[PDB]
């Protein structure tokens, strides 16, 4: 897999070239924001049970079907799969967000999945939902002040809503 | 490749983990040794056109032959020395590639995997590429840690090499 | 040295948990010289791993390993041994090898020595260079040796098909004898005694297929059998 | 399914053989007992509301905190007790279903596989289910052979969550 | 895999269902059946390699050209593997007469048999015409009454030829 | 060896799981048909001797050139006779072995493994074994269910001949 | 097939390796034996149905039962003498076949490989096929190595059936 | 794989056929000219190393955009792959000139390989002329008169040229 | 090793056979060439005291700094000088062992295992040995097959160098 880091080598190997000025310093940049980027994969795998088990259960009180007889996380086998499934594009989200890029993220987590989805019965436009909401409750915990010194990583937070939007519409 | 960022996923995925506090470690660590890195892999790419001819004229003068010997293989013609100093400067370019990575990632896949059947094959001697290495550790001009981290890299091609 | 090239993984059953404590008929009968068996439960073994690598159809007389087996009844080799024997066998070799080509050969292999699927065709393009520059006893030592084996099978497990059915249902992916044949499309047109490659259904003058409607008296024939007793 | 008659087609098929009277006689075993298994299923499900209310309400009063603690996993709602008694009637109708079947097929598939990670999650104690399934152990009222055939699957479940 | 016990078991869950006395009252006929079952897949197993090996001398009687040189039943290897197909086939009809429904016939060994028989270059027409050949041997051995009590199993030979004709439909 | 009891703990060890009453009824349904096979190894032991002379006197009505043709496979001589009545009673001993353990385990050990290099090696015909064990039993004298279960162990003796 | 040509390949082809000294002198011997080997396929091919109607006479010679014992194994029909007189046209076709590539290839192709199992199936005995080779062994009325030759794939089969 | 006498005797059993004595006199031509056969893949064996690197020395000469920076010949990874390529494909025609025919190298070598290319982004049409500079100079050594008899090898040199001219239009 | 009589027997022994056909005319294929190998190395092995110490000093002309340049790889040293025809040595002896056996089985084995880790660490060029493998192969003297049997291993030995 790539990182940010090494995204930028394999476009520069690719022309042969030496790397420029302004890209050594755009790889600074990512340097100087990278306690701010530990601090935000920190706030989440802390938070990583509760935000797969708060995002579950507002989707079963919003899509009551799907917990009824003949829905598909009725039994507790199926009801085990779906909080196992947000707990691995939650995993893998996380891994994308230290790395920079979605390179791992749509390699080992994605490749595939809407298509599995589709032969299992499994409603894919649900698990979008149930994305979505692991989505806003991890960005709003990202937000989150307590512990960290105060400052702006609004950029690194837009970052981080497109992992969760990226493995929102790569599903359905 | 080898990030140390990606050799740490790499652990953390093969037990099916989430990242914990041994990973962000590692990679704290990899920053706080960034402004070091940078500087040298800044500092060699605006040296290198010295640093290129400079040590391919090296290895003319300590292994003349290569300038009088016939032979596709040898830099006796134009055409050898114009593929003798371009092979220079594609170790330089991924010893600055590793630079701003970190370990000795892009050096891996792409000058190292495979190097022993090409100096087989079009039968160029390791020794020629060791004394051109040589030269751009004595001569890179740097000090102090940021030298540390150009001459780390240096000699990982070394010991690939030797 | 020329690593293997990187592919990329896909979805499938068995990357991820079934949480299955209590399996139940589906499960896949571990086979393991790990239980101590005697005499008469070491040739289920024997026969499960020839299942496994050839087919049901290559368990004749003449294929049989006489002296693989004898080796494995006095614990000189283990199981990864009688299944790396197999592969490397003369039969394997004759009837398999020699009418595929290297990356439908791969995908044999992988199948019925790992007990997965490929993940995409790529993987199927990083481990067939494999054969054609170290022979096959390289390659089937070098797919043994992956983590993936040595952590399901271990070195005294017979291999199987794993996680082919999903705990709720009765339809699963289909076993892997009857998706992947011992040759395919290619190799099929005059290279293995074939003619004309399809065939109509066998027309007659006497039905033989007729479907049954609703007076005939075959539908109450039940108890014309017998009449009940009683009074 | 742990049925008796799939898992005597699974043995066969192990070894890739015909049905013999190995199998046979577990099959066999399986429809002398199908007449006691019966009559449970029967009587079980028509004294299923009875069963269910009676045992939501022994819950209640050994665990008289579910009733009073503020959260969204106690029957402190109108809702909580719309779920609790949904789970008393869970396990009921998967035991209803062992009886039918022969063996326990349904409550492994259905109910038992997952259990554990699904009582983590929403912090469901499992010390409330057993003392559900130890009010319609006591309370169903049959004896015999149609008991000994109730009990079995009643005391599979508790094992389980235990 | 189902049996005819579990096929109303998982039809009753998807609605979230208890079983009727109805449905009960229809469950204890299937056990009534019970002995009668057990003779016919006893009178299959039996003779199961008179039943292979009578109805394919039958087939390339009035079939020649599968065993002439450029047939597909021609150089022995592959007369040995015609056998075992049908001793296949007749393996999981008995699998399915004990379970009282074709479902451990359709996956396990219809499934994906006739794509593997277009594959390999083996008449698949040919192939009904073997299973059809060991349906009414099994037939006849089914309504023969050696060994038996006296009574009634009329409607389980109509089954179990159900079953040959499930397995015949599937490979053409 | 293949019993219904092994078979059941078998399935039982795989699962890791306790003896549920999946298996309960399985070794139940060994226990009702063992009466009907307990008669039939205690009636075809006390009659053995009368069957063993027949079904070796069977096979040399059908097949004569047995008794006449010289060589050391045919039992022409008295040395090849004894030996063609001991393989009969070899025969009759797995069978009785076989029901009053239930299932095809004994003669699957002592027997069948192994029979086809035999055979071919001492040029053995096994189609001289199907007709005297196709005397046994037509000539066994036994009837109802004791009958059928004697003949369900003939018949899988024929099927691994055959 | 087992050719002293492709042998040679698939050893070479094991390693990933060209092909030395090693194969090329496997190749020279087939080469050097050839000659007589190619001789011997002629001269069987030529004198094909002497020797097809002489073996299927010498085997109702040894084994007159054959031609009087009702059923479909047996050649006492006008179409069981029309099987029997193919079959010896198969093994005879088999050893010329073997004689014109060198070494054991088609007839372990085409013939031995489940041929156990369709003996068996269908009843005939393999001591049937071994007088009709001692036929073609002792009347095929080649000398020199080119009776060595032919001998040795006859022999083969004979080896194989017993 | 098949020799040239095995693909005879594999055509024959087709038919059911013994071989005529006008294919066993063609037989006993090729084994009349096996010296010289052998002697061809003692020259080609034997210089093998050498024909591989000067004909990958004069492709890049004449095609320079294989090894400039995005070409598919520019790593030390993607260059040795080509390397080797050169000598898979040079010793499957070895096999095939032993043989007689042409089947180790179609089975082995070209099946399924012009796919293969366009899946890795291999340009297939210059592997063809990789191909083609291996042709001619293994053809100009099997044309060198040292150490050998002197005699007509002309057909035998025709038939190698026809197994690189079958591998080079098998995989563009 | 690899003699052509241990790589019929290792071929016979993976299919569990006995030593058919194939595998004598491989046998017999050994036993043609062996007059033409057992003479080149004989003519070989009197011949060496010129052969090692003429290529010594053919590889001293075509590179002339392995005589003048300081540093343990090359042979400007007495100590450098005898380690560098005790290597030439090695080859020579090498050769005769593979004509003695017959094909690539004692070089194999003994020197071309492993030996590119060997010249990559001592820093030692394959080039040399090359130059020093074409003077043999220029002048051992030798005609006929005599010749063209030895020419064929000393082109074996190229081909791994290279
Ligand atoms: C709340 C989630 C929704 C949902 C999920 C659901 N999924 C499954 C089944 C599977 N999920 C996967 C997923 C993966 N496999 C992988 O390897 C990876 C990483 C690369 C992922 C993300 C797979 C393979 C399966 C099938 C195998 C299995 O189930 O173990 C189920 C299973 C039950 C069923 O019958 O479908 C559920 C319930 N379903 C929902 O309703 C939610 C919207
Ligand atoms: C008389 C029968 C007809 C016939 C059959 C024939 N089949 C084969 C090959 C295969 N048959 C299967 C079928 C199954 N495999 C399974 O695992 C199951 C379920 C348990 C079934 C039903 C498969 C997978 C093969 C090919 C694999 C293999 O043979 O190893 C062959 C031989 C093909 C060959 O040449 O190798 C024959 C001859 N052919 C006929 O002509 C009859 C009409
Ligand atoms: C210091 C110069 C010495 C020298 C150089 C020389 N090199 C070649 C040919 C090649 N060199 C390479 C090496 C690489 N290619 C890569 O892609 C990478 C990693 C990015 C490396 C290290 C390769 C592949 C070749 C062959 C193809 C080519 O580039 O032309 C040659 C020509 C040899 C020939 O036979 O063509 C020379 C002369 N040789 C000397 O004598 C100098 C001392
Ligand atoms: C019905 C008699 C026909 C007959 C018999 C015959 N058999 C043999 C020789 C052997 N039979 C066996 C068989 C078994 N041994 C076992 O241990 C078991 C399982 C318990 C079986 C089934 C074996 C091993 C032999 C050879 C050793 C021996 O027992 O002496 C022979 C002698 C053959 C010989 O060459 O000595 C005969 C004559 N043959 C007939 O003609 C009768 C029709
Ligand atoms: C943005 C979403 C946050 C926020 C982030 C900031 N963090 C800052 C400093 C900082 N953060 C950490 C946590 C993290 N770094 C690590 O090395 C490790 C583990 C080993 C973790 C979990 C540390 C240690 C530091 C100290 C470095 C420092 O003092 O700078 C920070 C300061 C400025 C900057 O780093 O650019 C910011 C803005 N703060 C916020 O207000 C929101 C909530
Ligand atoms: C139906 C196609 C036959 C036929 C069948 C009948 N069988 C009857 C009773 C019966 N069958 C068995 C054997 C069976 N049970 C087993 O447990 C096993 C395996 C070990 C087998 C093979 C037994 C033991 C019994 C006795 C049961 C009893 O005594 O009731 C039967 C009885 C009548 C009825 O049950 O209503 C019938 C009709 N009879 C036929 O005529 C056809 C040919
Ligand atoms: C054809 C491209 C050549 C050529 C070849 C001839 N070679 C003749 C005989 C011959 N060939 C070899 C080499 C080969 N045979 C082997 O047995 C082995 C090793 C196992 C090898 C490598 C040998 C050793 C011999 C000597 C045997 C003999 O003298 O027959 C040959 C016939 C001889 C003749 O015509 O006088 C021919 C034509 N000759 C050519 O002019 C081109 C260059
Ligand atoms: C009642 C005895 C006690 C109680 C019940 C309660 N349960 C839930 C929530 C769930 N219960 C289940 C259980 C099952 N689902 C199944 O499909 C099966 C097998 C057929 C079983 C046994 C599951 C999956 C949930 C979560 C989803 C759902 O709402 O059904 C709640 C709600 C908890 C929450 O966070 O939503 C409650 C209140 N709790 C008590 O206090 C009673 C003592
Ligand atoms: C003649 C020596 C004796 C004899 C012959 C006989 N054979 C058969 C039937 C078959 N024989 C074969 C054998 C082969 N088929 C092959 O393709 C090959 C390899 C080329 C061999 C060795 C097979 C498959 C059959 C059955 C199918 C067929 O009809 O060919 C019979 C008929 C048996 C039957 O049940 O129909 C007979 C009579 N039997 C004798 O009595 C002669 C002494
Ligand atoms: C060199 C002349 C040309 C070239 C070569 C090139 N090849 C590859 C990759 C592969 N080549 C194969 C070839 C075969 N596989 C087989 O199994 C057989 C026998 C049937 C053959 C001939 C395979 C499987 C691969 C993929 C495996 C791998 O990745 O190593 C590459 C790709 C290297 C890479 O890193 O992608 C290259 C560059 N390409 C050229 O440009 C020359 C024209
Ligand atoms: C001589 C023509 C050139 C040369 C030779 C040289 N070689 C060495 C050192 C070694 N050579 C070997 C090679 C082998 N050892 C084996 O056992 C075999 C197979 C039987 C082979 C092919 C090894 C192992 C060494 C190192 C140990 C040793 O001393 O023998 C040296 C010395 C290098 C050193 O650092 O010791 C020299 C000088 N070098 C030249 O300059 C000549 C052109």
């Amino acid at each position: 897999m790539l990182d940010a880091f090494a995204k930028v080598v394999a476009q520069a190997d690719a022309r042969g070239e030496f790397l420029s000025n302004t890209q050594i310093d755009a790889l600074s940049k990512m340097v100087k924001e990278g306690n701010q980027r530990l601090d935000i994969v920190n706030k989440v795998t802390s938070n990583a049970s509760a935000i797969v088990t708060n995002s579950a259960r507002a989707l079963f009180a919003e899509q009551p079907q799907l917990i009824q007889p003949g829905g598909n996380a009725y039994t507790s086998r199926r009801m085990a799969a779906c909080l196992r499934d947000m707990e691995i594009v939650l995993r893998y989200v996380s891994y994308a967000m230290i790395a920079g890029d979605s390179s791992v993220l749509d390699d080992r987590c994605l490749n595939g999945l809407r298509e599995t989805y589709q032969a299992l019965g499994t409603p894919g436009s649900s698990v979008a939902v149930a994305i979505q909401k692991m989505k806003d409750a991890s960005v709003a915990l990202a937000n989150d002040t307590t512990g960290t010194p105060i400052g702006d990583c609004s950029s690194l937070v837009a970052e981080l809503a497109g992992y969760f939007d990226r493995a929102a519409v790569s599903v359905v | 490749m080898k990030t140390p960022i990606t050799e740490a996923i790499a652990t953390a995925d093969n037990q099916g983990r989430f990242l914990s506090n041994t990973e962000l470690q590692a990679v704290n660590g990899r920053y706080q040794r960034a402004t070091a890195s940078l500087t040298a892999a800044k500092a060699l790419t605006g040296s290198a056109q010295r640093l290129i001819t400079g040590a391919a004229q090296a290895v003319y003068n300590k292994f003349p032959y290569t300038t009088q010997m016939p032979g596709p293989a040898y830099a006796s013609s134009a055409i050898g020395k114009a593929k003798c100093a371009r092979d220079i400067g594609y170790y330089l370019r991924m010893v600055t590639y590793c630079l701003v990575v970190g370990g000795t990632g892009p050096m891996d896949e792409y000058l190292v995997a495979g190097l022993e059947e090409i100096n087989r094959s079009f039968d160029l001697s390791p020794s020629w590429y060791i004394e051109a290495l040589q030269y751009i550790k004595n001569s890179h001009g740097l000090s102090g840690q940021v030298a540390n981290e150009a001459n780390a890299y240096i000699d990982y091609a070394i010991n690939t090499l030797s | 040295s020329i690593p293997i090239l990187k592919y990329s993984l896909s979805t499938q059953n068995q990357r991820v948990e079934s949480f299955e404590v209590n399996p139940g008929d589906e499960q896949y009968r571990i086979y393991s010289t790990d239980s101590l068996p005697s005499s008469s439960e070491v040739d289920q073994i024997i026969w499960a791993a020839y299942r496994q690598i050839f087919s049901e159809h290559q368990i004749l007389k003449s294929t049989k390993q006489p002296f693989l087996e004898s080796q494995l009844r006095f614990n000189q080799i283990s199981i990864k041994d009688f299944i790396k024997g197999l592969v490397l066998s003369a039969p394997f070799r004759d009837l398999n090898y020699n009418v595929n080509n290297n990356y439908r050969f791969v995908e044999i292999c992988v199948q019925r020595v790992l007990g997965r699927d490929i993940y995409n065709e790529r993987e199927k393009i990083a481990w067939s260079i494999i054969i054609a520059t170290q022979g096959l006893e390289g390659f089937i030592d070098t797919l043994l040796n992956t983590q993936e084996y040595l952590s399901n099978f271990g070195d005294s497990i017979v291999p199987f098909q794993r996680r082919r059915i999903i705990p709720q249902r009765s339809k699963g992916e289909m076993p892997f004898n009857l998706k992947t044949p011992r040759y395919g499309i290619e190799f099929r047109s005059k290279l293995a005694a074939t003619q004309f490659s399809w065939a109509s259904p066998i027309r007659r003058f006497r039905p033989q297929e007729q479907q049954p409607k609703a007076g005939d008296p075959a539908l109450f024939l039940n108890m014309v059998q017998e009449m009940g007793p009683g009074l």
